[PDB]
C-alpha cells in the first residue's frame, strides 16, 4: 500500500514548488525591458518584518499545512505541524532533466523534480513520492419567469402534472425568434397562470408549484 | 508572472443528438455550396478568354498574385462574390478585379489586380466600389497598395453609375493622392492597356513598372483619337513602353515580361524603408481546446432557434480562455477579454434581444477598451431592440444611443462578424457597415434586413388599414395573401448572404472553421496603424 | 567600451576602536527596538478581533496582500507607523490601513487594504492622510491602484478632522476620478461592508470584484436609513452581492470567497494591456564592496558627532563606484554620479553646514541632472545654513534660494533619505517633504525640527528680555531653568522619528542595511513614468 | 440678432406674510452680527500695537493695500475670519495676514500682506494655511502675486504644526519657484524684518523692493546668531537696505519709505508686459429685475424649512433671464444657462434631496458645459442622497458617482456658493472644497457636517446597542440623554459658518446682497487663465 510522506519529503515538495515559481518569474524577466531590476528576485523581503507563506500540500488523502518563512539569507524555515526545518536548495539541469538540490537541517540530498498539472514527483535513490497540490474551488466548479413581452405559443403542462429538470414548459415567440421556457425546478405544476395565446410580460411568473 | 492557472470556456456537445446532426448536415450543405460557387468564380471569364490571354504571353491574374507575394504566405482575398448575379444577363466574376491583403517582401500590402479576362478589364460599377473599398482598407490600416493594372476603361451604357458622383471612379485618384501624401506607398505595374481612366493609375503612383511591348498608357487611345480628333495611330508607338520609359518619362522601371515585372516589384517594396512597430502587448499564441466543425454542429442554419455565443468564443480564442465582464447584468450581451494569436481582443457578442441593461453594459465595456487600446470584435446575432411600453418608459432609445455613440466614436481597430441575423437599429449598436469597422465578414447562414419580412408585411398592412379607414373597407384574405406573398419573398431574397456580398456590403462570406485564421490575419493587418486617443461625444445620462 | 578600470570609494573601519563599538551598540539598540515595535504593529487589533474576523470566513489583510502579489516577490510597505501614539487612549495600528507597492501579474501596483481588525475599519484622520499619500504616489509614478475595501465609514467624534477640508476624505474620490482620466487603472475588491463613504470607492473604480454573501455596498446602511428615513432593512438584501451583480449593476465580477476575489484580481491586472518602457540607460547591477552593518558602526546615534557621507555612498551604490563632482569647492556638500541596481543616480549628500559655495555647487549639479534626465537622491544630514555677518554680506540667502528654486523646479524622480538631523531652511534646500520627493525615508537616529531646541529656548528668552526691556526686570535663574525645561523637552519629543512618522511626514523608518534594497525598489517604481523636460524659474545671479 | 424677447424668472414675495417678516428679521440679525465681527477684526492687534507700528513710521497694512491698488477699485478680500476663536487664549485677527484680489496698474493681482500688528508678524498654522490658499488661487487663475513682507518667522510654541509636513511653511517657497517657472510674476516689497523663514520670500521673488532703514533680510538674526554661533551684530548693518542694495545684491529696487515702495510696485507691475485676453463670449451686462434684501426675506435662517432656488437665481443673474435645462426630469436639481456681468454661466442648484434622475441630469449638464467652455456655479443646499432600499436597488450610488466623476474631471472655472446645509456625499456631488473650485463662499445661515447631528447620535446609539448585544443590556433613558446631549452640541458647534471659516475651509462668509458682486469679481479673476480641454474618466453606465 501507499505510505505517508515524511516531513522532510514535504519540505522538498514545497521547496520545488517555490523554486518552480521563481523559474517562471525569471523567464518573465528575461523577456522584460526592465532588466536587472529588483522585484525580480523572489526573496520575499518585507520591510522590517518577515514573510511567512502558508501553503497546503495533500499527502495521499490528508492535507498538511506548511508555514514557510522567507529568511534574509535565502534560506527557508518550514514549520510542518510543529517541527521547524531549515530548508535550502536550488534547481539545476542535466541535459533535458531538472533536478532539485536540497539541504534540510544539514542533510543534503538530490531528487529529480517533475511537476505535472497538480502532482509533484520526486524521484530519488530511496523511492518515488507523489505529492498533490490542492485545487481551489473556483477553478473546479465548472419558479420560472417570462423573458420578454411576447405572445405565448404552446403550453406543455397542466394543473397537476409532474415534470423533470430541463423539460419544455412553455414556448413564446418574441419579435424575431423562439424562446422556450424550460424547467429547472422540481415538484408538481398546480398552476398554469397564462392561457394559451396570451401576452406574457418580462420577469413574470408562468408556472407555480406548491 | 503569468504562471497561475485559470479556467476555460466551452463544453463538448452531444454528437449523437438529432439537433446536432441536423445542424451539422445543414451547415455542411451551405459550406459545400459556398466552396463550389467560389471555385466557379476562380476561373474568371471562361476558357476562351483565358486562352486568348495566355496567347499574348501574359499570366493569369491569380498567377500574378501568386508570383508577387512571399512563397507559401497566405493571401486574404476580399469580396470574392462581388457582382454575383447583380447585373441581369452579364456575368462579372469577382467584380472584374481581385483585391486582397498579402505579404510582399515581408511587408503586408494591399494588392489590387485588374482581372482582364472578364469584359477586357472593363470597369463596372461594382468594380469601382470594390476597388474603393480596398483603397479605404489600405488608408485605414496604412498598407502599401500595389495595383496590377490591366484595365479597359469605364463601361459605356452604365457610364452614369460609373462616372460623376462622389464615390465614383474619380475617387480612385483622390485616394491615391491622399495616401501618397501620408507616406503610404503606391506601386503600379502596367501589364495591360490603360485607356484614359486607367491611364491615371500609373501616373498617380510613386513608382511604375511597365512591361516591354505589352503595357500601354495613353489619355486617348486609337479609336478615341479617331472619334475625338480624327487620327489614326498605332497603339504600341502611341503609348508603348519605349516611349514612356525613354522620352516622356511616365514610367520608372522597365520590365521584359511579367515575371520581370513581379521581381522588380518585390525589389521596390524592399526599398521602402518600412518597419512595423507594435504598440499592444503580445503573448505566446496558443490553439483552442475544441475543434471548429463543432461550430457547424452548434450554429446550424435555423435563425429562429437560438444558441449560446460562448460556444463560438470557446472555439476561436487562445486556449479557450476568456475573462467575462459583468456576466450577470444584462446577460443578452456577452462582453469580455480574450486573445487571438497573442493579440488582446475585447469581444462583444449577442445572445438575445437588446434590453437597456445590455446596452449600458456594452457602453461601459467599449469605454474600457478604448481607454486601454484593446481591439474590438463584435459578433452579431441580433433580432431586435425590445419593443414594448414599459421599455420605452425607461429610456431604451436613450440607452441604445449610448451604445451607438460609443461604438461610433471609438478609435481602436473594430472587426465585425455576422454569425446570425442582423436587423434594425440593433445592427447599428453592434458596429454595422456604416460605423467603419476595419473588416466585416459573414457566415453563410446570416440574414440582414431592416426587420424580418413578417414584421414589414404586418406593419404595411396595419398602416394601410389605418390609412384607408378615413373611408374604410376591407379585402381581408385577399389583402393578407397578396401582401404576404411579395414581401416575404422580397425580404428573404434581399436578406441572403450572396445578395449582400454581391454588392460590397461586406468583406466576404467565410467558412466557420476558417473564422479563427481570418480574424488573426485581419487583426495583424489592422495593427499596422498606431492607435489614436478616443474622444467621445456627450453621453446622455 | 566600458572595459577600462576605475577606482572606488570607502575604507574599512577600525572594528576595535571604542568609537565604532559604542556606535554599533547604540544603532543596534535602535534597530532592535524598531523591529519589536513593528512586530507588535503587525498583529493589528488584537487576537480577539482577529478571531472574530476569521470566524466570518475572511482572511486577515496581510494574508490578502500575500495572496494577491506575485509569489516570492518583495513588498514595499509604506508608513507602518502611522497613528503610533497619536490619539490619546485609542490605539490605531498601522493607521488602520495598509499601503504598499507590490508586484501583481508582473506589473508594479499600489495596494491599499482596509485593515478591518482595528476599529471595524473606521477612518481616523491619519487613515485619510495615509491613503491620500498612497494615491499621490500612484498618480506621480503612474501605478495602478488596487483597493481592498473592508471599510467602516468615517469616525464620528473626529468628524471635523475627517470631513470638509481640501485634503479630507472627499479628495479620495477626486483622486480616483483624475487617475482614471489619465489611464491609471483603479481596481476595487469589495471584501467588507462599505457604508456611505466607502460605498463611493467601488463605484468610482473601473472594475469591481465583490464577494458572495460577504461584501456590501450601500449609500445608507440599516441604522443610517433608520435615523434618516425611518426604515428597517436587512443588510445582505439591501446591498449584497446578488443585487449589485444582477440588478443594479454596480459590480462587474462576482467572487465566491476571498481566494476567488484575489485570483480574479490577478486576471484583471493581466488584462490591462500595460507594458513598462524605460528611458534611462541600464547597466549590469553589482553589489558594493563593503557590508551594511558597518553603517551601524559609522553612523551611531550621536548627532553632535559628525561623520563622512562618503562612507554611506560606499555602502549603497553599485561596486562602490562614484564619480565625484566639484570635490574641492564647497566640500560640505558631496555631489556625484553613481548607480543603484543599474540605474543612474545623481547623489547629493550633506557633510556639514551649508555655505554659499556649497549651494552654488548644488544648483549646478541639479541643473546637470535635469538636463540629462538622471534621478536624484538627497542624503540629508543638516545642522544649519551658516549664520553670521560676513555670510549675509555675500548673499548666503541669495544662494540658498537658488538651491531651493532648482530643487523645486526639477522634473526628475527625487528621493530623500534623512540619515541625521534636518533643521531649518536647510531642510528645504535638500528636498524636504514640501518639495514633492517621490519617497522620503528616515533612519532611526534622525531628528527634524525648525531648530534644535537650545536655539529656540535661547531666541525666545533673549527676545522676551528685549521685549520686556520697555520696562525691564529680570528673573535670571528662574527664567533660565523654567524656559530650558519645557522647550528642550518639547523639541526633543517632537523631533523623534516616531513622532514624525506617526503622522505621515515621511514614508517610513528604515533599517540602515535595508537602505540599499529600499532605494532600488523605490527607484524602479519611480521609473514607470516618463521623465518630462524641466523648466526653471529665474535664477537670481 | 439677439433682438427677440424672452421671459424672466422670479416672483415678487408677500412682504406682509409672517414667514417673510420672521425670515427677514433672522437674516438681518445674522448679517448685522457678521458686520460687527468683521469691524472688530479690521483693527488688528489693538490700538497699542498700532501706535507702536506707526511710531516707527510704517503704514498699517490695510493702508498699504489701499495705496497699492488702483484708486476707487474694489478689493476682494479672502478669509477675513481665519483664526477666529481657533487658538485657546490667543487672538489672531484675520489669520495674521491679509490676502485678496485687487487691481494694480490695470492688472488683477493677488496681494498677500503680513499684518505685523498681530504677534509681530508671527506665522501661526492658520497663517501658513491661508497664505498657501492664496498662492494656489494665484497659480490656478494665473494672477501675479505681490507679497508685502513684514514677517516675524515661524511661531515656535506650535512649530510642529508649522514646520515639516507637505502643506507646511516650506510649500510657500515651492509655490514661488513653480509659479515663476510658468511666467506668473512674483513681487516682494520688504517693509519689515524677515527673520530666517521670511528671508526666503524676497530672495525667491523676481523683483524686490526694500525700504531704506526699515526693511531687513537675514537668514539668521541677532539672537539667532547669538544662540547658534555666539555673535553680537546690529540688525540694520547685518541685513539692512544698504548692504543688500549695494553689496550682496538681494534687492533690486530701493525705496525711501512705504509710499515710495508702493509707487515703485505699481511701476513694476506696469512693466510686466501682460495683456488679458478673453476666450468666452461677452454680452452687455444688465442688472436683475429684483432687489437683494428680498433674499433675506426668502432664505431666512431655518434650515428645516425649504425654499426655491429659482428665487436666488432670479436675483443674481443678468436681467433675471435663465434658460432652464431639463426642467421636469429630476426636479430637485435646477440646471440652466444664465449670465453674470456678461459672462456665460451654467448654474447647478439644489432644491431637495438627490435622487438618481437628478444626478443623471447633473452629469449631462456638466458634460455640456465642459464641451462649450462655460463656467459653472454650484449653489449648495443639500440634506442628503436619498437613503432607502428601492433606491439602492436601482443604483443610486452608481449615479452619484457619475456626478462626482464629472465634477472632478471638469476643467472649466467652477465656483461654489453654500446657501444652506451641505451634508454627506451630497457635498462631494456639488463641488465641495475637495473638488478644487476656484472659490467657495458661504452665507451666514449655512451648515456643513458629515450628516446632521441627530442622525449621528442615532447611528452611534443603534450600533452600540448592536455591538453590546453580544452580551446585551440597556441603559435606555440614560444612554438616550447622555448621547443626545454631547453629539448634538458638538455637531451644531462644528457645523457653524464661523467654525468652518476659522479654518480655511472656505473663502469667506458673504452677505446675501453682496453675492452678485462677489460672483462677478471672482468670475473675472477666474478668466485670466485659458480654459483647457476636459478629459473624463470612465462613466459607469
Ligand atoms: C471613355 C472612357 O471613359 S473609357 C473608354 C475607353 N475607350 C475605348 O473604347 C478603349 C477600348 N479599347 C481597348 O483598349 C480594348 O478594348 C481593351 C484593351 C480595353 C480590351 O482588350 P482587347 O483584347 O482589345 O479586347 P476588346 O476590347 O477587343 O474586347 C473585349 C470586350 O470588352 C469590351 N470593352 C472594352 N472596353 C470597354 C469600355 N470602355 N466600355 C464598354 N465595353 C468595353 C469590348 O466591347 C468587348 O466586349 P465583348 O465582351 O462584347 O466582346
Ligand atoms: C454616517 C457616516 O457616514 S459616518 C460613520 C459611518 N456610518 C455608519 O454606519 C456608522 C456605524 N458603523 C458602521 O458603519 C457599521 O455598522 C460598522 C462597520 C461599524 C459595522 O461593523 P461591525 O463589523 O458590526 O463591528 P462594530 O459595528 O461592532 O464596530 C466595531 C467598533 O468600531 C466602532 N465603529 C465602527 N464603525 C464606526 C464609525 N463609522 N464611526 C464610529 N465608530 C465606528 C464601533 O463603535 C465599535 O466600537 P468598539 O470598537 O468600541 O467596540
Ligand atoms: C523662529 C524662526 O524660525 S525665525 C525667528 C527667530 N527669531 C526671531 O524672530 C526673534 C526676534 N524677531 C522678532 O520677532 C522681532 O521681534 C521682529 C523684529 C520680527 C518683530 O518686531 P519687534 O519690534 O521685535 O516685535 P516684538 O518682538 O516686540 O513682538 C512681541 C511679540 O512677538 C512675538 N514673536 C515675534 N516673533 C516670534 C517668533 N518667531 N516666535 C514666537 N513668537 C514671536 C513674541 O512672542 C512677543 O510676544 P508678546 O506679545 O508677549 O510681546
Ligand atoms: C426583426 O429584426 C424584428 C423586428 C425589428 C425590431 C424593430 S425594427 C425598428 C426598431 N428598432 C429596433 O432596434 N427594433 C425595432
Ligand atoms: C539647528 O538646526 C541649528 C539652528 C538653525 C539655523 C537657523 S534656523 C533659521 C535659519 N535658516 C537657516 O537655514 N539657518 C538658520
Ligand atoms: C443629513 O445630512 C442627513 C443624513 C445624511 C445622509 C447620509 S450620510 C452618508 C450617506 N451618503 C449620502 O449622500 N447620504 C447618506
Amino acid at each position: 500500500s501507499r505510505k505517508a510522506a515524511a516531513k522532510e519529503s514535504l519540505c522538498q515538495a514545497a521547496l520545488g514548488l517555490i523554486l518552480k515559481e521563481k523559474a517562471m518569474t525569471d523567464t518573465f524577466t528575461l523577456q522584460a525591458h526592465d532588466q536587472f531590476s529588483p522585484f525580480s528576485s523572489s526573496s520575499g523581503r518585507r520591510l522590517n518584518i518577515s514573510y511567512t507563506r502558508n501553503m497546503t500540500l495533500k499527502d495521499g488523502k490528508n492535507n498538511v499545512a506548511i508555514a514557510v518563512t522567507y529568511n534574509h539569507d535565502g534560506s527557508y524555515s518550514m514549520q510542518i505541524e510543529d517541527k521547524t526545518f531549515q530548508v535550502l536548495g536550488n534547481l539545476y539541469s542535466e541535459g533535458d532533466c531538472t533536478y532539485l538540490k536540497c539541504s534540510v537541517n544539514g542533510v543534503a540530498s538530490k531528487a529529480k523534480l517533475i511537476i505535472l498539472e497538480n502532482t509533484i514527483y520526486l524521484f530519488s535513490k530511496e523511492g518515488s513520492i507523489e505529492i498533490d497540490i490542492p485545487v481551489p474551488k473556483y477553478l473546479s466548479s465548472v419558479g420560472p419567469l417570462a423573458p420578454m413581452t411576447g405572445t405565448i405559443e404552446k403550453v406543455f403542462v397542466k394543473a397537476g402534472d409532474k415534470v423533470k429538470a430541463g423539460d419544455s414548459l412553455m414556448v413564446m415567440i418574441a419579435m424575431k425568434m423562439e424562446h422556450t421556457i424550460k424547467s429547472p425546478k422540481d415538484g408538481t405544476v398546480k398552476k398554469v397562470f397564462y392561457r394559451e395565446g396570451a401576452q406574457a410580460n418580462r420577469h413574470t411568473p408562468l408556472v407555480e408549484f406548491e | 508572472y503569468h504562471g497561475d492557472s485559470v479556467a476555460s470556456l466551452g463544453t463538448q456537445p452531444d454528437l449523437g443528438s438529432a439537433l446536432y446532426q441536423e445542424n451539422y448536415k445543414q451547415m455542411k450543405a451551405l459550406v459545400n455550396q459556398l466552396h463550389e460557387r467560389v471555385e466557379h468564380i476562380k476561373l474568371g471569364g471562361g476558357e476562351k478568354a483565358r486562352a486568348l490571354h495566355i496567347s499574348r504571353g501574359k499570366l493569369l491574374p491569380r498567377e500574378r498574385i501568386d508570383n508577387l507575394i512571399d512563397p507559401g504566405s497566405p493571401f486574404l482575398e476580399l469580396s470574392q462574390f462581388a457582382g454575383y448575379q447583380l447585373y441581369d444577363n452579364e456575368e462579372v466574376p469577382g467584380g472584374g478585379i481581385i483585391t486582397g491583403i498579402g505579404r510582399v517582401s515581408g511587408v503586408e500590402c494591399m494588392i489590387i489586380a485588374n482581372d482582364a479576362t472578364v469584359k477586357g478589364g472593363a470597369y463596372y460599377p461594382v468594380t469601382v466600389k470594390k476597388q474603393l473599398r480596398a483603397q479605404e482598407i489600405a488608408m485605414q490600416n496604412r498598407l502599401p497598395c500595389i495595383y496590377l493594372v490591366d484595365s479597359g476603361g469605364a463601361y459605356l451604357p452604365r457610364q452614369a453609375d460609373v462616372f460623376p458622383d462622389r464615390d465614383h471612379f474619380g475617387r480612385t485618384f483622390y485616394n491615391q493622392a491622399i495616401m501618397s501624401s501620408k507616406n503610404i506607398a503606391q506601386i503600379a505595374v502596367v501589364m495591360g492597356s490603360c485607356t484614359a481612366g486607367g491611364a491615371y493609375v500609373p501616373a498617380m503612383a510613386d513608382e511604375n513598372i511597365i512591361v516591354r511591348k505589352q503595357g500601354t498608357i495613353f489619355l486617348a487611345g486609337p479609336p478615341l483619337v479617331k472619334a475625338a480628333t480624327g487620327e489614326e495611330v498605332s497603339a504600341e508607338d502611341l503609348g508603348g513602353a519605349d516611349l514612356h520609359c525613354r522620352k516622356s518619362g511616365v514610367s520608372d522601371h522597365w520590365a521584359l515580361d511579367d515575371h520581370h515585372a513581379l521581381h522588380l516589384t518585390r525589389k521596390v517594396v524592399r526599398n521602402l524603408n518600412y518597419q512595423k512597430k507594435l504598440d499592444v502587448t503580445i503573448e505566446p499564441s496558443e490553439e483552442p481546446l475544441f475543434p471548429a466543425d463543432e461550430l457547424y454542429g452548434i450554429v446550424g442554419a435555423n435563425l429562429k432557434r437560438s444558441f449560446d455565443v460562448r460556444e463560438v468564443i470557446a472555439r476561436i480564442v487562445d486556449g479557450s480562455r476568456f475573462t467575462e465582464f459583468k456576466a450577470f447584468y444584462g446577460d443578452t450581451l456577452v462582453t469580455g477579454f480574450a486573445r487571438i494569436f497573442g493579440y488582446p481582443v475585447g469581444i462583444v457578442g449577442n445572445n438575445g434581444v437588446l434590453f437597456s441593461e445590455s446596452a449600458k453594459k456594452g457602453t461601459h465595456f467599449v469605454q474600457l477598451c478604448c481607454q486601454r487600446n484593446i481591439p474590438l470584435l463584435f459578433l452579431q446575432n441580433i433580432t431586435g431592440f425590445m419593443v414594448g411600453r414599459e421599455y420605452e418608459a425607461e429610456g431604451i432609445a436613450k440607452d441604445g444611443a449610448k451604445m451607438v455613440a460609443a461604438v461610433a466614436c471609438a478609435q481602436v481597430p473594430k472587426i465585425t462578424l455576422i454569425i446570425g441575423g442582423s436587423y434594425g437599429a440593433g445592427n447599428y449598436g453592434m458596429c454595422g457597415r456604416a460605423y467603419s469597422p476595419r473588416f466585416l465578414y459573414i457566415w453563410p447562414n446570416a440574414r440582414i434586413s431592416v426587420m424580418g419580412g413578417e414584421q414589414a408585411a404586418n406593419v404595411l398592412a396595419t398602416i394601410t388599414k389605418d390609412q384607408r379607414a378615413r373611408e374604410g373597407k376591407q379585402f381581408s384574405s385577399a389583402d393578407e395573401a397578396a401582401l404576404k406573398e411579395p414581401i416575404i419573398k422580397k425580404f428573404e431574397e434581399e436578406g441572403n448572404p450572396y445578395y449582400s456580398s454581391a454588392r460590397v456590403w461586406d468583406d466576404g462570406i467565410i467558412d466557420p472553421a476558417d473564422t479563427r485564421l481570418v480574424l488573426g490575419l485581419s487583426f495583424s493587418a489592422a495593427l499596422n496603424a498606431p492607435i489614436e486617443k478616443t474622444d467621445f461625444g456627450i453621453f446622455r445620462m
